[PDB]
C-alpha cells in the first residue's frame, strides 16, 4: 500500500530551561514492529543518536544514550501509531533538526527509513523583525542587506522572483543574538540603473515583507 | 565511547570517476557498520550495511568494503546526482555513534574571484552603524583569505565571514564579509582594503576605497 | 615444514599433470623426448628407452618435450603430422587429469571421514540468541523449538543451513516460519537473510559449559584453569551454557571474579580479574571453548557423488571469479602465488591431515582452471592455435608463430613478476 512516511511535529522556538514533547506520526507500516530512534542532527555537527525503543515482543524497552539517561524520554502511544519525545532542562546547544526513523530488522539496529525532520532552537533572544539595507556602488554586482532579525529563517528574492540568474544568498551569521544575512546579484551595466532592481525580504516569523528599491548614491 | 572518525572533511571528484571515502573506528567494531548518503534539506538514505551489503534499490555503482578499522566506500563512474554528504555508523556497541561526514566537491579549473566592495549605506549611518561589505564572487578552489588592513593597521577585530556551498550551476564558491562598526570609528580612518590573496594570482588582487574623496 | 610441504606439494602436482600429458601422447603415437619437473638444471636424470626422465633445481614450473612438435619432420610419431584433434586432445590432456585427481581426491577424503561438528546432527534448540538481532527482533525466546522454516521441512541444524542458503540464493525475502514453544505452533514472518555473504540469523545452539583450552600466560592460566575441565557457577551465579559463560565475561567488564569449579569432582573458588585488556580495551581470560564433534564417514558411492557436486560447485566459483577479475570487478591482488600457497600450505600443516587433502585438491582444481584460460605459452594457448589451424585449414605462418610465442613469454614475464610483487606485499601485512 502506502509507502513508509514518517512525519515529525512539535519544533520551533522554545525558552531555556523549558520542556516540550515532540512527535512523530508514521504511516504506511506495521508501527509496533519496528524500532523507533530520536537521532538528532546539529547544525553543522554530527548525527547524534539519542535513544531507541524495542518492539512489542520485547516489552518496548528503551536504551539511552548515558549523557541523556534521565533528560530525555521516548515512548509509544497506546492506541495509535504515534511515537513521542518528553525533553526538559532545556538548553542551547539542545538547538538542532530531531529526526525521526523506522529501523530494519537486520542484524543490529539501523535506521532505514527517515522522517523530513523537525527543527528545534533554544534560546533566550526575543524575535526581532530585520533591518533592510540597500548596497550600491562593464559586469556590476549589486546586493541586499538583511541586518538585527531573529529567528530564522529569512527569504530573499529580487525583483519579485524575475531574477533568478546570478544570485548568490549568503547563510545567515549570529552575533549578539541577532543574525546577518546578505545577497547578491550581477547584471550587466546596460541593465542598470536604465531598469530598476528591487530586494524583497521575508521573515514569516515576525509576518515582515520588504521591498527595497536600489537607488545610486554619490560613491 | 567508540569514536567514527571520517579523516578527510572534504573530497573533490569529476562525473564519471571512482571515488574511495574512508572511515576509521576507535576500535574493533567487526563488520556492524552502516552508511547513509543525505542531500542538502532532505534525511539521510541508507546505501550499504553490513559493510559490504547494498541496500534495495541502490544502483551497482555504490560499493561497500573493509574489515576492522579501516572500511572504505568506494563510487565507481561517479554520477551528477551523487553529490552529496556522505557518512558512516557503527552499531557494535552502544550507544551508537556516526561519523562527522564527508562532502563531495566537484573538480573543475581555477578561476580568479570577482571582487567588490561596498561602502556603508545612508540608512545604517542614519541608525548609527556603518558596515563594509566585500563580496568575492565565481572562485575556485574553496580555499582563499582575506584581510581587512585599515591605513595600514590590521583590523582583525570585529571582522565577520561567511562562505556559501558548491554552486549548483558553476560549480564555484563564493564569500561576503561584513565589517560593522561605530560611526565614530568608521570617521576615524580613511582607506578601506578588502585585499584578496588566493592561489590563482602570484599577488593579492586589491580593491580600496577612501572616505574622504566621497 | 611449511617450505617442504608447499614443495611437494606443488611436486606432485605437476607430477600429475604432466603424467597425464604422457599418457595421453602416448595413446596417440609420439616420442617423448625431455620430461622435465621444474626448471633449471637437472638435478638428477635417469633414462629409461626413450623416456629421459628428470627432475631439475628450480621447481617453480615443469615442462615436457615431445618429438617433431612444430618442426617440419614427417615421421609418423611426429606431433606436428597428427590431426588437428589429436593435437588438442594432447593441449587437453593435462588438466583433464588434475580435474580427476581432484575429484578423485575430494572422494577419498570424504569417504575416510570428516569431523563434521557435533551441533549440526542434533534437533534445533535455540540455547541463545544474539542481542538485538533477528531472531530476538522477531521476538525468539531461547529454548524454543524451530520446526518449520518456509516449506522445506526442518529436523536438525543441517537442514536448517541447507534451506537459509537455498532461500538466500532463491532471492526471497519474507518467508513464513512455524515455531514450537510448550507445543504451540507459532507462526511467524522472518526477513530472508544474504547468508550468501556472511550475516546470519543470530541462532545460537545449546553448548555445554566446560573448557577445552586456555591460552598460555593468560591470567586464567596463571590461577591454574587446565584445559578439559568444567564450571559450574561464576560468583555463585547458576551457568547451564558456555555462552552464559560468555555473557557473564561480556558484562563483567573487569570486575573481580570468583569462579566455582568442579576439577573433576572438588569445589574451587578460583579469584580471577578479566579488566580491560589493553589490546583492545576489553576483558581478557585467555580461554578457550571444549569443541565437540563427531566424525562421519561416508559410503563410496555417496562420497563420490558428493565430491562431483562440490567440484561442480566451486568450479563454478572460480569460473565466476575469473569472470569478475577478467571485467575488473575484483582487484588482481587476490590471486595464489608461489608464496601465498606455501603459507598457506604451513598453516595447513599447523592444522591436520584432512586439512593437507582438502586444500591440496583446492590448489590442483585452481591450476588445473589457470591452465585453460586462453594465454599464449599456457596449457590453455596451444588449443587457441590448434582450434584455429583446424577452422582455417592451414597452419599459423611460421613468422606468425615466432611473434606469438615472443609476446606469450613476455606477457607471462610480466604475470610472474606481478605476482611476485602481489606475493611480497601479502608477505608485508
Ligand atoms: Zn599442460
Amino acid at each position: 500500500g502506502s509507502e513508509v512516511k514518517l512525519v515529525e511535529s512539535g519544533g520551533g522556538l522554545v525558552q531555556p530551561g523549558g520542556s516540550l514533547r515532540l512527535s512523530c506520526v508514521t504511516s504506511g507500516f506495521t508501527f509496533t514492529d519496528y524500532y523507533m530512534s530520536w537521532v538528532r542532527q546539529p547544525p553543522g555537527k554530527a548525527l547524534e543518536w539519542l535513544a531507541f525503543i524495542r518492539n512489542k515482543v520485547n516489552g518496548y524497552t528503551t536504551e539511552y544514550r548515558a549523557s541523556v539517561k534521565g533528560r530525555f524520554t521516548i515512548s509509544r502511544d497506546s492506541s495509535q501509531s504515534i511515537l513521542y519525545l518528553q525533553v526538559n532542562t532545556l538548553r542551547a546547544e539542545d538547538s538542532a533538526t530531531y529526526y525521526c526513523a523506522r529501523d530494519r530488522g537486520g542484524n543490529g539496529v539501523y535506521f532505514d527509513y527517515w522522517g523530513q525532520g523537525t527543527t528545534l532552537t533554544v534560546s533566550s533572544a526575543k524575535t526581532t523583525p530585520p533591518s533592510v539595507y540597500p548596497l550600491a556602488p562593464s559586469m556590476v554586482t549589486l546586493g541586499c542587506l538583511v541586518k538585527g532579525y531573529f529567528p530564522e529563517p529569512v527569504t530573499v528574492t529580487w525583483n519579485s522572483g524575475s531574477l533568478s540568474s546570478g544570485v548568490h544568498t549568503f547563510p545567515a551569521v549570529l552575533q549578539s543574538d541577532l543574525y546577518t544575512l546578505s545577497s547578491s546579484v550581477t547584471v550587466p551595466s546596460s541593465t542598470w540603473p536604465s531598469e530598476t532592481v528591487t530586494c524583497n525580504v521575508a521573515h514569516p516569523a515576525s509576518s515582515t515583507k520588504v521591498d527595497k528599491k536600489i537607488v545610486p548614491r554619490d560613491c | 565511547d567508540i569514536v567514527m572518525t571520517q579523516s578527510h572533511k572534504f573530497m573533490s571528484t569529476s562525473v564519471g570517476d571512482r571515488v574511495s571515502i574512508t572511515c576509521k573506528a576507535s576500535q574493533d567494531v567487526g563488520t556492524d557498520v552502516a552508511w547513509y548518503q543525505q542531500k542538502p534539506g532532505q534525511s539521510p538514505k541508507l546505501l550499504i550495511y553490513w559493510a559490504s551489503i547494498r541496500h534495495t534499490g541502490v544502483p551497482d555503482r555504490f560499493t561497500g568494503s573493509g574489515s576492522g578499522t579501516d572500511f572504505t566506500l568506494t563510487i565507481s563512474n561517479v554520477q551528477s546526482e551523487d553529490l552529496a554528504d556522505y557518512f558512516c555508523q557503527q552499531y557494535s556497541s552502544y550507544p551508537l555513534t556516526f561519523g562527522a561526514g564527508t562532502k563531495l566537491e566537484l573538480e573543475r579549473a581555477d578561476a580568479a574571484p570577482t571582487v567588490s566592495i561596498f561602502p556603508p549605506s545612508s540608512e545604517q549611518l542614519t541608525s548609527g552603524g556603518a558596515s563594509v561589505v566585500c563580496f568575492l564572487n565565481n572562485f575556485y578552489p574553496k580555499d582563499i583569505n582575506v584581510k581587512w588592513k585599515i591605513d595600514g593597521s590590521e583590523r582583525q577585530n570585529g571582522v565577520l565571514n561567511s562562505w556559501t556551498d558548491q554552486d549548483s550551476k558553476d560549480s564555484t564558491y563564493s564569500m561576503s564579509s561584513t565589517l560593522t562598526l561605530t560611526k565614530d570609528e568608521y570617521e576615524r580612518h580613511n582607506s578601506y582594503t578588502c585585499e584578496a590573496t588566493h592561489k590563482t594570482s602570484t599577488s593579492p588582487i586589491v580593491k580600496s576605497f577612501n572616505r574622504n574623496e566621497c | 615444514m611449511g617450505l617442504i610441504a608447499f614443495l611437494i606439494l606443488i611436486g606432485v602436482l605437476v607430477w600429475v599433470h604432466e603424467f597425464g600429458h604422457f599418457l595421453m601422447a602416448k595413446l596417440f603415437r609420439v616420442k617423448v623426448e625431455i620430461f622435465s619437473i621444474g626448471f633449471g638444471p637437472p638435478i638428477f636424470r635417469r633414462q629409461w628407452g626413450e623416456t629421459v626422465y628428470q627432475i631439475a633445481a628450480l621447481p617453480l614450473g615443469g615442462y615436457v618435450k615431445l618429438y617433431g612438435e612444430e618442426e617440419n619432420v614427417h615421421d609418423p610419431r611426429a606431433f606436428s603430422t597428427k590431426k588437428p584433434w589429436q593435437k588438442i586432445l594432447i593441449a587437453l590432456g593435462g588438466p583433464l587429469f588434475n580435474f580427476l585427481f581432484t575429484i578423485l581426491v575430494f572422494a577419498l577424503v570424504y569417504t575416510a571421514g570428516v569431523e563434521v561438528p557435533k551441533y549440526l546432527k542434533e534437533p534445533v534448540v535455540v540455547g541463545y540468541v544474539q542481542r538485538d538481532s533477528i531472531a530476538q527482533k522477531i521476538g525468539i525466546k531461547p529454548g524454543d523449538k524451530i520446526i518449520k522454516i518456509n516449506g522445506y521441512e526442518v529436523r536438525t541444524w543441517e537442514d536448517l543451513r541447507d534451506a537459509l542458503i537455498r532461500l538466500s540464493l532463491d532471492g526471497v525475502k519474507e518467508t513464513t516460519l512455524f515455531l514450537e514453544r510448550n507445543g504451540e505452533v507459532l507462526h511467524l514472518t522472518i526477513k530472508v537473510p544474504n547468508v550468501q555473504k556472511g550475516e546470519e540469523l543470530g541462532i545460537a545452539p545449546l553448548v555445554k559449559p566446560v573448557v577445552g583450552g586456555v591460552k598460555k600466560g593468560s591470567p586464567a592460566d596463571q590461577v591454574g584453569i587446565k584445559p578439559g575441565d568444567l564450571i559450574l557457577e561464576v560468583n555463585g551465579k547458576k551457568i547451564n551454557t558456555w555462552y552464559e559463560l560468555v555473557e557473564e565475561v561480556r558484562k563483567s567488564q573487569g570486575k573481580a571474579i570468583k569462579l566455582k569449579i568442579l576439577r573433576n569432582g572438588k569445589m574451587i573458588e578460583k579469584e580471577l580479574i578479566p579488566a580491560k585488556d589493553p589490546k583492545t580495551g576489553t576483558y581478557f581470560i585467555g580461554l578457550f571453548p571444549k569443541t565437540e564433534t563427531v566424525v562421519e564417514k561416508k559410503p563410496f558411492g555417496e562420497a563420490l557423488a558428493s565430491a562431483v557436486n562440490r567440484t561442480w560447485e566451486l568450479t563454478v566459483l572460480t569460473l565466476k571469479t575469473i569472470a569478475g577479475l577478467i571485467t575488473g570487478k575484483v582487484s588482481f591482488q587476490t590471486l595464489g602465488g608461489p608464496i601465498a600457497i606455501a603459507q598457506i600450505a604451513g598453516q595447513a600443516a599447523q592444522s591436520g591431515f584432512i586439512p593437507y587433502l582438502v586444500m591440496m585438491a583446492f590448489i590442483s582444481l585452481q591450476l588445473g582452471i589457470f591452465n585453460l584460460i586462453p594465454l599464449p605459452i599456457l596449457d590453455g594457448g596451444l588449443i587457441l592455435l590448434f582450434a584455429i589451424e583446424w577452422l582455417r585449414g592451414r597452419p599459423l605462418p611460421e613468422k606468425f608463430k615466432e611473434y606469438w610465442q615472443r609476446v606469450g613469454l613476455a606477457i607471462i614475464i610480466t604475470l610472474t613478476i606481478f605476482v611476485f610483487i602481489n606475493d611480497i606485499l601479502r608477505l608485508l601485512r
